[PDB]
């Protein structure tokens, strides 16, 4: 399915990139396509949390 | 009692200070292409 | 002889007050103090691109800049057909809040506001033109515009959408269709497909068709719910929504 | 039928553009077709309600 | 990073950090370099730039 | 009791240095190239 | 106890050292051939 | 007892005198020849 990563994160918004190449960025109460409604963006240790229980991260070889 | 005067003068600064503030408006600038 | 060791244990701690793993913790906190300094309360806005067109009739409504405190807002100005309209000159009303950059010939402006929440007015006068356009500029909104492209009712002195679907920019006004079977994308606007591939369409027969310099097609044509597709020598078809 | 967007909020005014892409500004007391009467302008947190219990707000992914 | 112009697409990040340089170069869609005509910097204080 | 007023002087301070570094802004520089 | 406020003073002037040192911030230099 | 404070301005004096040395660190020189 798709897959995003984290790009850059400042507190209040993430800029979020995806396996396709398409770039975002949200905010603390956002709409994101397959994954839910955003709970929490943690700007210090780079985690997002999600609706469905998922945490969005930085590429491992890319971070 | 003497709380009131105390914060009539921190107050009296305050209140000169914006007014003073709203008192100022500068004129436009317009710029001439060739 | 302990008189020496004393001596030299003193003035180790006269000479370095502070120890390491202080020196550590001391960078933690100076780091992390200027985090504090520099983050910034509440959301900061979305930036975006956008495109509006200015309509110079006596009862419309002049159009709305957001802006944001220290950034930098480019606005570019086109005509009806599309192309550029070289600025004549302009005028800031209330200079402390905003800074104009501007070289003295082309069509685009840079401003910068610099207080927080004071708004105001700009009046732009263009070449040709004899009515002047007006633009209102607000800051501190939940957005910010990076830029705002301007369409202007009349003509100026310079004067296609699958070129568009050859870069990739979807066609304006369409919707998404759902394509199984192999790596293409498909738009419908007027009841017309408009197809991006780099396959060889065979069968269904097209209209129009462009090509990009690396090997990129553009189809446009009408709407059939099956195509026959040959790669580089290979037949196949592929089966599509709608 | 016809969604409205706030564009610009300041205290006292609203500046809205709808799904058409037509323009309008509001005030306090005043008519919008189709959502009835402008009862509150609150320009913190981006809420306008209206007569008919509507509350006008940004685009989702334009906010 | 692919650069689209379009009036939806988000404005491209660069991951920066202090001290550190990082340079960026211009090329087109083919790949061929495309020189700058100007450019526009908010804050100096925070960013030094250089260029020929 | 006495601390309070301590803490006033060492925090008046800090909140100044504070809303003088928020106060500046500063103007953007455009290079021009031939 | 008296101890607390003689290596505040030697401290004191360490951490201004330190903070002082971890300030600046010096421009780049770019060097030009032919 | 008063021994280690005589010791402690001889030594400061020495150790002062050894960290200024460690710190000088001197630019290369490059010779050209034609």
């Amino acid at each position: 399915r798709i897959i995003y990563y984290i790009q850059a994160v400042i507190p209040g918004r993430a800029w979020l990139i995806g396996s396709n190449g398409s770039t975002l960025t949200v905010r603390e109460g956002s709409k994101i396509p397959g994954y839910g409604m955003v709970k929490l963006i943690d700007s210090l240790q780079g985690r997002i949390l999600t609706s469905s229980g998922q945490v969005i991260k930085f590429s491992q070889e890319d971070s | 009692q003497q709380e009131i005067q105390q914060r009539t003068s921190d107050m009296l600064t305050a209140a000169t200070q914006l007014v003073q503030d709203w008192k100022q408006v500068e004129t436009q600038v317009y710029t001439e292409g060739t | 002889e302990v008189i020496d060791k004393k001596a030299f244990k003193d003035m180790t701690r006269n000479l370095y007050p502070l120890n390491p793993e202080q020196v550590v913790k001391l960078k933690q906190i100076y780091e992390t103090s200027e985090y504090a300094k520099a983050a910034t309360p509440g959301t900061p806005p979305k930036p975006t691109a956008t495109s509006q067109f200015v309509n110079l009739s006596p009862g419309s409504t002049p159009p709305v800049i957001r802006l944001s405190q220290g950034f930098v807002s480019s606005l570019v100005f086109l005509d009806s057909t599309g192309a550029p309209w070289p600025i004549a000159a302009y005028d800031l009303g209330d200079p402390s809040s905003f800074n104009i950059q501007w070289d003295k010939t082309s069509n685009t402006l840079m401003i910068q506001a610099t207080k927080l929440y004071n708004y105001g007015n700009l009046a732009v006068r263009l070449r040709g033109l004899n009515t002047p356009v007006m633009l209102t500029l607000i800051p501190g909104q939940k957005a910010v515009d990076y830029r705002v492209d301007l369409r202007v009712q009349g003509y100026g002195p310079n004067a296609d959408l699958l070129l568009h679907v050859l870069e990739g920019v979807p066609p304006p006004g369409s919707r998404r269709l759902v394509v199984s079977g192999g790596d293409a994308r498909a738009w419908l606007s007027n009841e017309k497909m408009y197809v991006r591939t780099n396959l060889t369409i065979l069968s269904p027969g097209w209209l129009a068709s462009m090509t990009s310099a690396d090997g990129t097609h553009a189809y446009e044509m009408q709407k059939s719910p099956v195509l026959l597709v040959s790669w580089h020598g290979k037949v196949m078809q592929l089966k599509v929504e709608g």
